[PDB]
């Protein structure tokens, strides 16, 4: 599901318009290799392009989404996988 | 007129010890503000 939605979404909404981001879609490919721990590295700077179209005029929001409660539970979740991976 | 005429380092001295060669200044500005590389050298060469 990660290559689904990183393919689908990202590359091609980069094609597709704001041809600009080629390079971080350079980036994303390398991301879709798997080198998971350099890929991770930069979802900030990834996340700025969602940030910039969640709220116009793009700022700097945390790096969790953008409900509070949903934003706490994904937290919540990965604690509990962190504890138990199986 | 047919005189052998020699030139060397040695001479070359006055034009090649001047400060103006040994500052990093106009380098720097203009290699600044020169534009840059595009995307396809830019993975290549801008990534360290």
């Amino acid at each position: 599901d990660i290559t689904k939605l990183q393919n689908v979404v990202n590359e091609y909404l980069k094609s597709k318009g704001l041809n600009k981001g080629n390079f971080e879609n350079m980036f994303t490919n390398k991301e879709k290799f798997e080198s998971q721990f350099s890929d991770i590295h930069r979802a900030l700077l990834r996340l700025g392009n969602s940030i910039r179209w969640g709220s116009n005029v793009p700022i700097d929001t945390p790096y969790v989404n953008l409900t509070a409660e949903d934003s706490s539970e994904i937290e919540n979740n990965l604690q509990d996988a962190e504890k138990n991976m199986l | 007129d047919q005189v052998v005429q020699r030139i060397d380092f040695a001479d070359i001295l006055p034009s090649v010890c001047h400060p103006i060669v040994h500052d990093s200044t106009i380098v720097e500005r203009l290699m600044k503000n020169e534009p840059l590389p595009t995307g396809h050298r830019f993975s290549q060469l801008c990534q360290l």
